[PDB]
């Protein structure tokens, strides 16, 4: 039984893993600040 | 007879290496998972206070 | 403000020693030696 | 976007932390069924 | 409580204050109040359903 979690957890987390780098590479942007900037100047 | 009662004898065993091993499960899920999960914990006042 | 976010992260540990986590084999173990001790002798063997 | 991936990878750790319970729960299970199987030859 | 008119009264008890949504300005103090009060009982929370689950 406990062998079959562990498999389980395995499987999972390596889908989790892939979905995360996948946010993460989704994560770039940061807005308003670039024209606050502007209008300032 | 002898072998009648010899048969008995084995299924009489294998009934009690059944309840020995049922025992076995009580002293590893029963508690050492218990004591696993309860020491796990760590009283995590521990890690929220850090 | 960055780390703020990370210790709400950090509490969301909630399913961290909530989720991960005794008795559910205690109390079954329980049953299953109950039911077997009827079941269950060295004295006869 | 970046708190999102933050929060997805607390969701690794959390996922990671259970992977090394299993760990543990397999290794001392596996000590105690090779335990149980030295003493069931101990014990035609 | 002020849906359907322009202008009522102030909602908590004995307050006559008649008031709109203009009238009612975001408050910091109550935020920082309920913000403190929910983690407190999030952190209590965390420990109680983590000991809610040792019992099962």
């Amino acid at each position: 039984n406990q062998e079959q979690a562990i498999a389980s957890y395995e499987a999972a987390k390596e889908e989790l893993g892939l979905k995360i780098e996948q946010i993460a590479q989704e994560a770039q942007p940061i807005l308003a600040l670039v024209e606050a900037q502007d209008e300032l100047q | 007879k002898n072998d009648d009662i010899n048969r008995e004898a084995h299924q009489l065993n294998e009934i009690r290496k059944k309840y020995t091993m049922r025992k076995s499960t009580i002293e590893t899920l029963r508690e050492k998972l218990d004591q696993l999960k309860r020491e796990a914990r760590k009283d995590v006042s521990q890690k929220i206070k850090d | 403000r960055d780390e703020v976010i990370k210790k709400k992260n950090q509490n969301e540990y909630y399913r961290g020693r909530t989720k991960k986590l005794t008795i559910i084999s205690t109390k079954e173990d329980f049953l299953r030696s109950q039911e077997i001790l009827a079941q269950t002798e060295k004295s006869v063997f | 976007v970046k708190s999102r991936f933050e929060k997805e990878k607390s969701n690794q750790a959390e996922a990671q932390s259970n992977i090394d319970q299993g760990r543990k729960k397999v290794d001392a299970l596996n000590k105690t069924i090779a335990h149980l199987e030295e003493e069931l030859t101990k014990e035609k | 409580y002020l849906q359907g008119y322009t202008t009522r009264d102030c909602p908590q008890a004995a307050c006559s204050q008649v008031v709109s949504m203009r009238d009612f300005v975001r408050d910091p103090i109550m935020e920082l109040r309920c913000k403190i009060a929910k983690m407190k009982e999030s952190q209590e929370q965390d420990k109680r359903s983590s000991q809610a689950i040792d019992v099962l």
